[PDB]
RNA sequence: GCUUGAGUCUCGUAGAGGGGGGUAGAAUUCCAGGUGUAGCGGUGAAAUGCGUAGAGAUCUGGAGGAAUACCGGUGGCGAAGGCGGCCCCCUGGACGAAGACUGACGCUCAGGUGCGAAAGCGUGGGGAGCAAACAGGAUUAGAUACCCUGGUAGUCCACGCCGUAAACGAUGUCGACUUGGAGGUUGUGCCCUUGAGGCGUGGCUUCCGGAGCUAACGCGUUAAGUCGACCGCCUGGGGAGUA
RNA sequence: AGGAGGUAAAAAUGUGAAAA
């Protein structure tokens, strides 16, 4: 937001640009909200987390080592 | 008789003859039965952003213990001058006498 | 990960800034549960905290003014 | 209040009386009740200047006083009252002093009410003040033009005006024609809205209705002869020209605003 | 032409288009210069280089006025959107600081609903 | 939102002490009371019908209530209703 | 008659639960002005549109309508619909602790009554953004659609009707019994809190699975398992949830 | 391990025949 940097950057260097909201609050309400798809594909979203997880839990187990 | 904390916000310029109307507001309490707890003048002290117009305004806290009634006419009564900006209230949950600032 | 109010006991409030400051960022954001570890029930404690000063102007809304 | 009678007879189907049992029955006070004879819409010459105007039901002329000169004392509210000129509400009303006199009804008004007028009254509705001495953003009405006139700005049933800005010895009301206008500051103006918003909803079921209220009906211009309006002659009704007044001005979008003295005033047109 | 060091250049970048314009510590601008203004168009007005090519020209004609350091206002995103900053210190300048102004948007606005 | 200190007296005046509160009577007349104080949060709002779901709730477990003492004790059920007055 | 069913009272917890009244910031649109020039916005590629009056761009101030960024979490409340910036008032219901008491007042239900997304309709206001119908330019063989520029109803508030949804954990309501693991969430027992702990206890909620069950999928102690009670409902696909 | 910015303008139909 609010960047100085003073001498030592010379291009941005900014990786608290790409953690305030990078395409957060920006690309996200640009168009097409749906009202009711956010509650439905954010759960199919975390559902997709929870195979990560599931992944996990069956990890490092043998797998040719 | 229930306790408040009437926190608000007063304009540079009242902020200068601020006491007198804390005293007046205090003067409401003390006919209603107003057992205050505290009286957290922060001072002037500066503001985050600007309210409309230049900032730091003078903070002043109540914690007072009053009842509906009488907390609606305090209340109320902030909103007709434009010294005291931005006033508000919360409920008791049995509000201890410390933490000034 | 660090101690909370799970057994030491406070009554949370605002004023203090300082414990105000280590779950907002520097844009002003509220930082999730995620990362501050803590119970959902101090977090709205503390939610309500930050409203309080950003009403009050201790806090901003937006950083940038 | 808004009240639908039955529809027993036909001209009693669509009736919808507007009660108001707040308002006291009886005979009004005396001192302050003028005769006003009617005119019939005809001027010194006998002509008529305006037209369908003229019977109706005898009118007592209720002598109001809306310049509110009386400061400091604080007035009673004695009771409500109808009155057959205003589409609004009258009110008895009582000064300490004990001088009886008739004042607008604001909307927040009850009976045996306490208001007074003056610089240093409250921002309880029916007071009366100098605007320069109101906050801002407020809702008043009985405004007043010049410093002294009495008030001409929103005094109709259920009416009111906001009060925009304070520059100086200038107050922007937005009135309620949707025109922003720059007033004296100076000027006085009674606090809230005027009583009986409901005034709107009362429809008058019969053309009767209209004519004991004193106005006499209204011919179509298409239906005259050409001799006696611009529109009118032709077999089957036909139009052809462009809408206008019997006397050859162009209707339907004409803004005939030339005032020029008091255009300095205006801020915003009305939309 | 007031011969004055300050300057601030104000960056828009779109979707379509990226519009630069330097303009002074209040906000008065002084000269401006488009991404369409170098000669592309459409798909090529809304490239990250072609953003590059609008801060040279906005390099120019700035020098009259005497333009030393400058502070950049860039507000949107877009295919740039750093880049073209870049080309302003490419021109060379005194780059004191950078504010990114971002729209937040707390709901009040509806989005549109196209673009199936 | 029938207050302590009003449910206080009221089973001691309508049973035996504030300890013999379990009793229909005590019952019949700690509704009467949240229902009548809630007439004014109906007299006006006119629209708080999870709270007015709250208010049906009562009466028609009043409705067994009072059924339920006529069947216990006839003339205590009406010894009831001519102390608090319904019924129709 | 008694009391584990059920219920009242006692001290606490939690919460977008509901209604009304205020209030803040950012963004958006409009308006006046300073400035400042030939492009701007848009797309897959454009064009419509807008602009030499002087747009867009940018700074200054004012004005309104609407929704609450982050917080926010297979988090929570509510019968469901559904409900979230903040503060105050009024107010419903649920859960936990162990006591005092009532003494089966219990469960459910045809009919009945009430609630009930959105859209739509009636009266009166509002009206930024968005946007059916619609208008223009495009894509195309044609586009009455997808695409883009605008744009009315409507969407927003009040009082009313309407009473229908994939109104769906697609699984009725109530009570009992029947291996576990793994997490979140909220009271609380108890011990050495002697460390973000240790061994329990109940309510709610998430996932994987044992016997059993099933056409299979999978449910699987909030079971589609083992039983009892009452209620509603189905009899091939249409025709038709129409006459 | 853990999280994300970016990557499809257009393009219709085959209707009628038999499987131990």
């Amino acid at each position: 937001i609010k960047v100085r940097e003073n001498e030592p950057f010379d291009v941005a260097l900014r990786r608290f640009k790409r953690s305030c909201e990078k395409a957060g609050v920006l690309a996200e309400v640009r168009r097409r909200e749906f009202y009711e798809k956010p509650t439905t594909e954010r759960k199919r979203a975390k559902a997709s987390a929870v195979k990560r997880h599931a992944k996990k839990l069956a990890r490092e187990n043998a797998r040719r080592t | 008789m229930r306790h408040y904390e009437i926190v608000f916000m007063v304009h540079p310029d009242q902020s200068e003859q601020v006491p007198g109307m804390i005293e007046r507001y205090t003067a409401a309490i003390t006919g209603a039965e107003g057992k205050i707890h505290r009286l957290e003048d922060w001072g002037r002290r500066q503001l985050a952003y600007p309210i409309n117009k230049l900032h730091k305004a003078h903070y002043v806290l109540m914690n007072v213990e009053a009842p509906q009634e009488v907390i609606d006419e305090l209340e109320t009564t902030f909103r007709f001058n434009d010294a005291v900006i931005r006033s508000m209230v919360m409920r008791t949950k049995h509000a201890v006498t410390e933490a000034s600032p | 990960f660090c101690r909370f109010t799970a057994e030491g006991v406070q009554e949370i409030d605002y004023k203090d800034i300082a414990t105000l400051k280590n779950y907002i960022t520097e844009s002003g954001k509220i930082v999730p549960s995620r990362i501050t570890g803590t119970r959902a029930k101090y977090q709205r404690q503390l939610a309500r905290a930050i409203k309080r000063a950003r009403y009050l102007s201790l806090l901003p809304y937006t950083d940038r003014h | 209040a808004v009240v639908k009678c039955k529809p027993t007879s036909p001209g009693r189907r669509h009736v919808v009386k507007v009660v108001n049992p707040e308002l006291h029955k009886g005979k009004p006070f005396a001192p302050l009740l003028e005769k006003n004879s009617k005119s019939g819409g005809r001027n010194n010459n006998g002509r008529i200047t305006t037209r369908h105007i003229g019977g109706g039901h005898k009118q007592a002329y209720r002598i109001v006083d809306f310049k509110r000169n009386k400061d400091g004392i604080p007035a009673v509210v004695e009771r409500l009252e109808y009155d057959p000129n205003r589409s609004a509400n009258i009110a008895l009303v009582l000064y300490k002093d004990g001088e009886r006199r008739y004042i607008l009804a604001p909307k927040g008004l009850k009976a045996g009410d306490q208001i007074q007028s003056g610089v240093d009254a409250a921002i309880k509705p029916g007071n009366t003040l100098p605007m320069r001495n109101i906050p801002v953003g407020s809702t008043v009405h009985n405004v007043e033009m010049k410093p002294g006139k009495g008030g001409q700005l929103a005094r109709s049933a259920g009416t009111y005006v906001q009060i925009v800005a304070r520059d100086g010895a200038y107050v922007t009301l937005r009135l309620r024609s949707g025109e922003m206008r720059k007033v004296e500051a100076d000027c006085r103006a009674t606090l809230g809205e005027v009583g009986n918003a409901e005034h709107m909803l009362r429809v008058l079921g019969k053309a009767g209705a209209a004519r004991w209220r004193g106005v006499r009906p209204t011919v179509r211009g298409t239906a005259m002869n050409p001799v006696d309006h611009p529109h009118g002659g032709g077999e089957g009704r036909n139009f052809g020209k462009h809408p206008v007044t019997p006397w050859g001005v162009q209707t339907k979008g004409k803004k005939t605003r030339s005032n020029k003295r008091t255009d300095k005033f205006i801020v915003r047109r009305r939309s | 032409r007031k011969q004055v060091s300050d300057g601030v250049a104000h960056i828009h970048a779109s979707f379509n288009n990226t519009i630069v314009t330097i303009t002074d510590r209040q906000g008065n601008a002084l000269g401006w210069a488009t991404a369409g203004g170098s000669g592309f168009r459409g798909s090529r007005k809304s490239t990250p280089f072609a953003a590059q090519v609008a801060a040279e020209r906005c390099a120019d004609a700035v020098k009259e006025y005497g333009i030393k350091n400058l502070e950049v206002m860039v507000k949107g995103p877009g295919p740039g959107r750093e880049s073209t900053i870049r080309a302003l210190n490419a021109a060379g300048f005194r780059i004191t600081n950078i504010t990114d102004v971002t729209p937040i948007p707390h709901n009040g606005c509806r989005p549109p609903k196209k673009r199936r | 939102s029938l207050s302590t200190e009003a449910t206080a007296k009221i089973v001691s005046e309508f049973g035996r002490d504030a300890n013999d509160t379990g009793s229909t009577e005590v019952q019949v007349a700690l509704l009467t009371a949240q229902i009548n104080h809630l007439q004014g949060h109906f007299a006006e709002h006119k629209k708080d019908h999870h709270s007015r779901r709250g208010l049906l709730r009562m009466v028609s477990q009043r409705r067994k209530l009072l059924d339920y003492l006529k069947r216990k004790d006839v003339a205590r059920y009406t010894q009831l209703i001519e102390r608090l007055g319904l019924r129709r």
